[PDB]
């Protein structure tokens, strides 16, 4: 990591912010499917 | 700001061509930054030659030519790695 | 702050309700009655809990919604400048030392050793402060 | 009318003698303000204070074995068989108003005297004080050294005493004694005969009264005089170069902040001398050789060769019907070390090279392998200073005294080995860290950059800054770099009334402002003085 | 169109340039490695006892 | 050079905004604090051990408190706290001065409880009650000297705070400063009425 | 977050750990060992009496 | 405070119970702090006179 | 006395049967017999509270006490009547003698304790170093019953001197001596415990060096 652990900072919408940054196709998924358990 | 940059002109005289660089010591041309490698060397095995001849002496105990041994042991383990490594080129 | 002050709620809810019950149960049904350790450990603990959560709600009420605590919350929102924050320093390691030759100096009981051990500590301590405080010397 | 006397008085010696040309160059003389420069300062002083307090000591002492019953007034010895010196130190500490004191406060700037000593020269080997020019000037400093070691050695064994007769049994005696080809030879010639000889402690005390502090204050005169025709040296900085010494004048500025540390410095020796208890003798009873304690030690200038005399493993040698006893080793051992610290400049030009005039001196940072030498020199002194010691660290500290004994032994060779690869990489670090500075200015507080959320530590440049925010690095000119904008002009305005109330407001403004300008004149002139020497 | 990287990383770095940072470090990422690498040396160290 | 890369008059500042978020010096000091509240709950739970197995005379026949020079420091001790208050009203406001002289009385009166203390340990000593005399000297004596030395380190606190005033100018970083070290002194004088309550008049 | 509240504080807490466990492990140079009884150190076991 | 401090030290010379106190004896505290207060006085003043100088 | 020799066994059945062995045999490798160590060694040797002993090392710490002054006389009774041996000297009354064991003569005293006491312990009693992990006490704490019956049985790698070899008119002399020396107020300012080279030279050091430093710190310039 960079000294202070940052030169960017994803868009934080939910506990994984760098699974959505990496990938965004999933950001509706992840949402749709969290509720069925 | 307040601070004023300084300007220095040592009187210099081995001319640092050879031996080590200012990349691995940025200060090289301001004083003595080199020591053989061998010396270091050498230094360590008399070290622990030293520690081994302690042995030799009068004491009854045994945990403290036990201790000379280990140290003697690791120093000389230190110096076969540096050496080896330099032989090799700084490998493994 | 509102989570953050709330969580020390719920711990102080639940520290209180311990040392309440703990109280009565060993006051009562124990063989020599409250056992007054656990008890005032309970309790002083309810007391920490409340203590943090006390100040974590008045802050709370004190401030308004932060990025942090909001929702929805863009980074641009949040950037700006940052506080000091203490870029390299040598003195915690000297206050260790001073503080390890008091602790050293009262496992073998050495007055002598723990008076410098705490005259250690405080000449650290005093450089750690004034750290970023020492204006530049005045010749 | 003191105007008109003092007026009189200049014309009067510049009419019997001429000095104005001389006294002028004498105050004009410019001396460095480093703080590191009052060491050897110190070591004057506190030899200033050993003849003072040695003189008064000298008018009440009588140095004889001549055994007499004391018969005085401290009870706990008396009827006691005990020698005239140790009866006589006894009247200096009981019998004599303030001569507890003055021995105390003597004793205290003994060690203060070696301790300063040892500083000064820690200072002037890790700064490269020695080297080309000067290097005469370490040898005698090293010859001073020796001598105030044996000084101090001699004085602290003048009142004949348990302790310190011991000391001199062990090492005047033993190690004088063990030397194979003249030994007991020099041992006889020094003692007048076996070790009790009735002439010792006469012949002692000659040597610390008289012989040896003559020879210190001719060497100190030697040292002074050599520094003073010799220009200090000085550290790089803005306007300081190998031609020049920028300073303080002897007159207005030096000379009152020296006559003013001389008097902290005996203000601290004599505070030492009342609060704290130096050699008390009348608990260490008369010297017997039968008589003998258990920390048998001597003063710390010597606790390093005690030490090695307990550390050295008992190696002797038996050639045809003869001994080479273990004295001869530790003999040998000190004999090495003088011989190095006296020759090191030499050693070390003949190593590196370098016999150029060195008037600028080099951080310790600056000079990897120097540094890690000192610091592998002072480790290893430290190491021999606690095995003298390990009696009482033993004690106190609960540390069997054989691992104590073997952590020395081991140590010896291991410690020096750790100390000096750690200080050399201590010292490349250091190195390291003041080009970082250079190359990204100082450090300061986190900012998060406003569209992204990168973080950066918002340096400040100490150089001209590129069209960019990136600055443009600046080159290692041999001085110190400030990491912390605390010691820049940043933070450092509080309100100028008082610590309880207010000033002014008007008259805060005009004494901020005259400083802000004051500053500013000094900077611009030290700036323009850099920029006319180099150009 | 193309970088201009290294063939393999540092392997270590220059002499002296850590020693100082582990008394100087403030950063947190080095210190959780100290934490780790002292810890570590703690649990060989408390480790050998059980085998004694 | 030129001015500055970091547009700043303070080489140290707030470490963040304290307007708009918490100031991270209180909270750390906040919580800190509500931890050396556990310290002296220890405390507490061998002292009340003790007072549970004592035989009904809870303070033994030789030991006998001295209210008189026990509610006089008490009272200085909560006057204390009012003049640290008051300081950091100061502190919150630029009055570098004002909180100079509110936080000197502060450490003067905390001073004076220190030496009251002492005072009143030499008279117990003296009659009879001791660390290892009594279970009840020995708690006792930890309880309330346990908190003379946090009143020590506050006092340490204080006159360092009062330097570093001295040697730079009163910022937000100060002030913060000076509240948590009141609130330091806050809560040793909390802890000081529940060790009141409890030796005095409790028993 | 770049960094720690107050990450001088936490560099101060890598060295009382440190420095702080070294003096414990010292109780083996010495000639009686270290601490006799167990971890949990029970409360007559430890007093000056016993393990002294 | 350092010619206060030097004037500590004459009169302290020259009125205070210096001598030995055998063991136990009325006189033998003052007598223990007898010295430590020659040398507190001289240092102190010699001290305060050089700070001043400094100052 | 009955009851005494009774109370004795009694406490001696509950705390040192373990390793010095019921009958006052000594345990093999774990405690010495106690046939012949006498009234005297218990008493020292349980009342410095070294004998309620929890490790076998390279010698027996000093400790709080186990047992006050009447469970120490009963202790005490026990040993000698099983083994008999020295006896704890007491005054008219009967309790351990303390001030009647002080010595008239302390310049005596004082020759005695360099000659044969300083050999280890210090010039002044304080503590001296032995040879693997043992050391001879700082004497400040004994009391002169305490003192007197070390002297009369060297309690471990401690010389035994007998009452012929040191006559109890000597050992009452050292004993004052030590008294005297431990109670005596350190004349020049504060001993730096009794050791003078190396307290002092870490007090220079510390104190006088780092003033001076600090001192010329203050007066110069950094640079
Ligand atoms: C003892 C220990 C205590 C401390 C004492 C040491 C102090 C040393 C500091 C030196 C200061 C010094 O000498 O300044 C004097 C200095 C002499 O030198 P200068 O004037 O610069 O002359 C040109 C240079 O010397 C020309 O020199 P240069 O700059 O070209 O370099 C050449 C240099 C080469 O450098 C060296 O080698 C110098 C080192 C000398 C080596 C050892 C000699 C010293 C041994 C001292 C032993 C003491 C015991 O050689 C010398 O100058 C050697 C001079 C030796 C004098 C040493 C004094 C001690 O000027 C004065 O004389 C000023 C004082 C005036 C006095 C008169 C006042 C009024 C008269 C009243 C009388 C009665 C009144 C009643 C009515
Ligand atoms: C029991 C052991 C006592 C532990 C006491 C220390 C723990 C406190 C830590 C939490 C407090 C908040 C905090 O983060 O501390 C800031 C600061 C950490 O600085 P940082 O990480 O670089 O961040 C910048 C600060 O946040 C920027 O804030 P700051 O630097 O301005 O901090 C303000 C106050 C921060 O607020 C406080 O810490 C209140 C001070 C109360 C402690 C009083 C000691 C009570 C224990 C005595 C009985 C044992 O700073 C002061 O000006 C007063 C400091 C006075 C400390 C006196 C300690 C002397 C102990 C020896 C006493 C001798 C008597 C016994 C014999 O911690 C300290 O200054 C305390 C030094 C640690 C001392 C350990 C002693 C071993
Ligand atoms: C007994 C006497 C009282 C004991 C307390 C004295 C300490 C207070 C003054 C320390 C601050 C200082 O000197 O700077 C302010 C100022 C120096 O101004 P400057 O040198 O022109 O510019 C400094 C720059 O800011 C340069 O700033 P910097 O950040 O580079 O460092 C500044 C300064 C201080 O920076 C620090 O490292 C701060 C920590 C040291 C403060 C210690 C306070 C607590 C001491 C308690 C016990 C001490 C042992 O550096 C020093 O350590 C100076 C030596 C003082 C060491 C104190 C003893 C260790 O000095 C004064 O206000 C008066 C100082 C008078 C000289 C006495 C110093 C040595 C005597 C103490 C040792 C005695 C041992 C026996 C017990
Ligand atoms: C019971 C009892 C007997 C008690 C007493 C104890 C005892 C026996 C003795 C101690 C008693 C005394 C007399 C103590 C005080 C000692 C003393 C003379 C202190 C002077 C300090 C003092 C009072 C300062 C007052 C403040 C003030 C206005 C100072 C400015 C004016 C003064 C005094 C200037 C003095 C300048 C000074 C130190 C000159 C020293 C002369 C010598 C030997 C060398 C000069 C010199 C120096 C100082 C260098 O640093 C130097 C550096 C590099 C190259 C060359 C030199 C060099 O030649
Ligand atoms: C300046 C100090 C730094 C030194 C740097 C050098 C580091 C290398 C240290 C070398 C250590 C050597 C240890 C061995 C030594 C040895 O051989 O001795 C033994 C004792 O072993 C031990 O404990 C070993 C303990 C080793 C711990 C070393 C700790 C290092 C510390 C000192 C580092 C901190 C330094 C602080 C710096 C301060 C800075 C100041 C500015 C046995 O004696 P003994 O006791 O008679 O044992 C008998 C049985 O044998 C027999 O069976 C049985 O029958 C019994 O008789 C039994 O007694
Ligand atoms: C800065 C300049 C100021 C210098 C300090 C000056 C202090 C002046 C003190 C007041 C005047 C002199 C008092 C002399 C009365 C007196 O002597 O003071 C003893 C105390 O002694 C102790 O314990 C020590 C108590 C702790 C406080 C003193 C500690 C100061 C040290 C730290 C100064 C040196 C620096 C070293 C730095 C260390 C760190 C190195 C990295 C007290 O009696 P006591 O305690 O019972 O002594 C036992 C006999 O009884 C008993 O028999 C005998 O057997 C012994 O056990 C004896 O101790
Ligand atoms: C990682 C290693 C892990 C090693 C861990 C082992 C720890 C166990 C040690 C001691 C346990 C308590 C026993 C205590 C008694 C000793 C046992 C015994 O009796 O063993 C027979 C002879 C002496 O015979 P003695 O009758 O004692 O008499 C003699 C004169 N009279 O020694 C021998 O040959 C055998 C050697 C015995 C111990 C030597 C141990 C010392 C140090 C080892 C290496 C240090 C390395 C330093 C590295 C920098
Ligand atoms: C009685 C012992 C000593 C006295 C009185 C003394 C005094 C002084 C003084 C006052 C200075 C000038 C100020 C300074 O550089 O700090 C100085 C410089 C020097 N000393 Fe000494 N010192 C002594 C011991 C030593 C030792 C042991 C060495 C080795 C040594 C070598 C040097 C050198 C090479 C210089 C020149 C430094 C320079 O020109 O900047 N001195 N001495
Ligand atoms: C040059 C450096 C000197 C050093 C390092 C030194 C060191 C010492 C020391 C440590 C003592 C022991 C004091 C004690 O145990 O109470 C002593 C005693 C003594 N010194 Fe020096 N001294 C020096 C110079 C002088 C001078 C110049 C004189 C005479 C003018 C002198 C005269 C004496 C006398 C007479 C004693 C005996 C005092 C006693 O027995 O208590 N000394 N010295």
């Amino acid at each position: 990591p960079p000294r202070h652990n940052f030169t960017e900072l994803p868009r934080i919408r939910s506990e994984r912010p760098a699974f959505e940054l990496h990938y965004p196709h999933m950001v509706e998924r992840m949402r749709a499917e969290a509720h069925v358990g | 700001m307040s601070s004023t940059q300084d300007r220095s002109q040592l009187d210099p005289e081995v001319e640092r061509h050879t031996g080590v660089d200012v990349e691995d010591v940025p200060s090289a041309e301001w004083g003595w930054s080199h020591m053989p490698i061998g010396v270091m060397h050498i230094g360590g095995l008399l070290s622990a030659a030293f520690l081994l001849v302690m042995m030799r002496g009068n004491h009854v105990g045994h945990v403290e030519d036990w201790f000379l041994i280990g140290f003697a042991a690791v120093i000389v383990a230190l110096v076969g790695r540096n050496w080896w490594l330099r032989r090799r080129g700084w490998i493994r | 702050m509102h989570i953050e002050a709330r969580l020390f709620e719920i711990l102080t809810a639940f520290f209180a309700l311990a040392a309440v019950v703990y109280a009565v149960l060993t006051a009562m049904f124990a063989t020599g009655g409250v056992e007054w350790a656990g008890t005032t450990a309970l309790v002083l603990t309810t007391g920490l809990t409340l203590i943090t959560g006390t100040f974590f709600r008045f802050v709370a009420r004190r401030l308004d919604t932060r990025p942090e605590d909001y929702e929805d919350a863009e980074i641009s929102d949040g950037a700006g400048e940052l506080g000091f924050f203490a870029p390299h320093s040598w003195w915690p390691i000297l206050i260790s030392l001073s503080f390890s030759t008091a602790a050293v100096g009262a496992a073998l009981w050495l007055p002598w050793l723990i008076a410098a051990g705490v005259a250690f500590v405080i000449t650290s301590v005093c450089g750690l402060v004034f750290e970023y405080y020492w204006g530049p010397e005045k010749h | 009318d003191f105007a008109k006397l003092a007026a009189a008085q200049g014309d009067a010696i510049d009419s019997r003698y001429h000095p104005s040309a001389a006294v002028r160059r004498q105050l004009n003389k410019v001396f460095p303000t480093h703080w590191s420069f009052l060491l050897g300062e110190i070591a004057l002083y506190s030899f200033i204070i050993l003849l003072l307090t040695g003189v008064w000591l000298t008018l009440f002492f009588d140095p004889s074995m001549a055994h007499v019953t004391y018969d005085g007034v401290y009870q706990p010895l008396r009827g006691v068989q005990m020698s005239r010196a140790y009866e006589t130190a006894l009247d200096i500490s009981f019998e004599v108003r303030g001569g507890l004191f003055v021995r105390q406060v003597h004793h205290w700037a003994a060690l203060m005297f070696a301790a300063s000593i040892m500083v000064h020269l820690a200072r002037i080997f890790f700064t490269g004080a020695f080297r080309r020019p000067r290097e005469a000037n370490w040898v005698i400093g090293s010859l001073l050294l020796i001598l105030a070691m044996f000084e101090g050695f001699f004085g602290y064994s003048l009142p004949d005493d348990l302790l310190s007769g011991t000391g001199i049994r062990a090492a005047l005696s033993g190690i004088t004694m063990g030397i194979p080809v003249i030994g007991t030879w020099m041992h006889w010639a020094l003692f007048g005969g076996d070790f009790p000889g009735e002439i010792l402690i006469p012949r002692l005390y000659a040597l610390h009264i008289l012989l040896i502090p003559g020879i210190i204050l001719a060497l100190i005169g030697a040292h002074l005089a050599l520094v003073w025709f010799q220009k200090h040296t000085q550290f790089p900085g803005p306007g300081r170069t190998e031609t020049n010494v920028v300073g303080v004048r002897v007159m207005p500025v030096f000379a009152v902040k020296s006559g003013a540390f001389f008097a902290m410095i005996t203000g601290v020796l004599g505070l030492m001398g009342g609060l704290l208890t130096i050699n008390p003798i009348w608990n260490l009873g008369p010297y017997k050789p039968s008589q003998v304690s258990a920390g048998s030690q001597p003063d710390f200038y010597m606790m390093w060769t005690d030490g090695l005399i307990r550390l050295w493993p008992a190696w002797e040698f038996y050639p045809f019907g003869h001994t080479i006893p273990q004295g001869v080793w530790v003999a040998v051992g000190m004999g090495l070390v003088f011989a190095l610290l006296i020759a090191y400049p030499f050693i070390e030009k003949k190593v590196t090279g370098d016999d150029a005039h060195h008037n600028l001196l080099q951080r310790p940072r600056d000079v990897p392998v120097r540094t890690a030498i000192g610091s592998m020199a002072i480790a290893l002194y430290l190491l021999l200073t606690f095995a003298c010691m390990n009696d009482i660290i033993a004690l106190k500290f609960h540390i069997s005294l054989n691992a104590t004994t073997w952590i020395g032994r081991i140590g010896m060779v291991v410690l020096p080995a750790i100390v000096y690869f750690v200080a050399y990489r201590w010292a490349i670090s250091l190195q390291r860290s003041d080009r970082e500075v250079l190359e990204h200015g100082v450090e300061t507080g986190i900012i998060k950059r406003l569209p992204h959320g990168a973080y950066v530590e918002l340096h400040q440049p100490l150089g001209p800054v590129d069209e960019h925010g990136h600055p443009i690095p600046l080159e290692y000119a041999g001085a110190p770099l400030p990491k912390r904008m605390n010691k820049l002009g940043s933070g450092g305005a509080p309100g100028t009334g008082s610590f309880l109330f207010p000033d002014p407001a008007v008259e805060h403004e005009a004494l901020t402002e005259a400083a802000h300008a004051s500053e500013h004149k000094s900077l611009t002139a030290l700036k323009e003085h850099q920029d006319r020497i180099h150009g | 169109e193309l970088e201009a990287r290294r063939p393999f990383p540092e392997r270590m770095g220059p002499k002296g340039n850590l020693i100082y940072k582990l008394i100087t470090t403030t950063d947190h990422k080095l210190i959780g490695i100290m934490y780790c690498v002292v810890c570590f040396a703690f649990f060989l160290v408390g480790g050998l006892m059980a085998l004694f | 050079m030129t001015s500055a890369v970091g547009t700043s008059g303070t080489a140290i500042t707030s470490r963040v905004h304290s307007l708009n978020r918490p100031n991270m010096v209180s909270v750390g000091t906040i919580v800190w604090l509500s931890s050396e509240l556990m310290f002296f709950a220890g405390l507490f739970a061998m002292y009340f051990t003790a007072r549970a197995q004592a035989g009904g005379a809870w303070p033994p026949e030789p030991t006998e408190l001295n209210l008189a020079l026990a509610v006089p420091v008490t009272l200085v001790l909560i006057a204390s706290s009012f003049t640290c208050q008051m300081g950091v009203f100061a502190a919150e406001r630029g009055d570098v001065f004002g909180l100079r002289r509110w936080y000197v009385i502060t450490f003067l009166m905390g001073l004076f409880f220190v030496l009251g203390q002492g005072y009143e340990y030499i008279h117990l000593v003296e009659h009879g009650t001791t660390i290892p005399g009594s279970a009840y000297g020995s708690v006792f004596y930890l309880a309330t000297g346990f908190h003379g030395l946090h009143v020590i380190g506050g006092l340490v606190a204080f006159v360092l705070l009062l330097a570093r005033t001295k040697m730079s100018k009163f910022t937000p970083a100060q002030a913060t400063a000076a509240i948590v070290v009141s609130y330091y002194w806050h809560f040793v004088d909390i802890v000081w009425i529940a060790l009141f309550a409890t030796i005095y008049f409790v028993r | 977050a770049p960094d720690v509240a107050f990450p001088r504080l936490n560099a101060l807490s890598f060295w009382l750990f440190l420095f702080g466990a070294l003096i414990a492990i010292a109780g083996f140079i010495t000639p009686g060992g270290a601490a006799d009884f167990g971890w949990t150190a029970y409360s007559p076991l430890t007093d000056a009496i016993h393990s002294p | 405070l350092g010619g206060l401090s030097g004037l500590a030290l004459l009169l302290v010379f020259l009125f205070w119970p210096w001598e030995y106190q055998p063991f136990g004896s009325e006189g033998e505290f003052l007598y223990s702090l007898a010295t430590p207060l020659y040398g507190l006085t001289f240092g102190l003043s010699i001290l305060s006179i050089g700070i001043g100088a400094v100052l | 006395q009955s009851a005494l020799l009774r109370t004795g066994k009694q406490l001696f059945e509950t705390s040192c049967v373990s390793c010095h062995g019921a009958n006052l045999q000594g345990v093999p490798d774990r405690g010495p017999s106690l046939i012949g160590t006498g009234e005297a060694a218990v008493y020292f040797q349980v009342s410095t509270g070294r004998m309620p002993a929890m490790r076998g090392e390279a010698q027996a710490p000093s400790k709080p006490p186990h047992f006050d002054e009447s469970q120490i006389d009963a202790l005490g009774a026990y040993v000698q009547a099983n083994g008999g041996g020295p006896t704890v000297p007491r005054d008219d009354h009967g309790a351990v003698a303390q001030e009647s064991l002080i010595g008239g003569d302390v310049a005596r005293g004082g020759d005695l304790f360099r000659l044969n006491c300083a050999s280890c312990h210090n010039f002044t009693g304080k503590g001296g170093a032995l040879s693997s992990g043992k050391y001879a006490p700082d004497l400040g704490d004994a009391n002169p019953a305490q003192i007197y019956t070390a002297m009369l049985t060297g309690p471990q790698n401690m010389p035994k001197f007998s009452d012929r070899q040191l006559t109890p008119d000597e050992k009452r002399d050292i004993v004052a001596y030590v008294r005297e020396s431990a109670e005596t107020p350190s004349y020049g300012g504060y001993g730096l415990g009794g050791f003078g080279p190396a307290p002092e030279g870490m007090a220079m050091w510390i104190i006088g060096m780092v003033a001076a430093i600090g001192v010329a710190m203050w007066i110069g310039s950094r640079a």
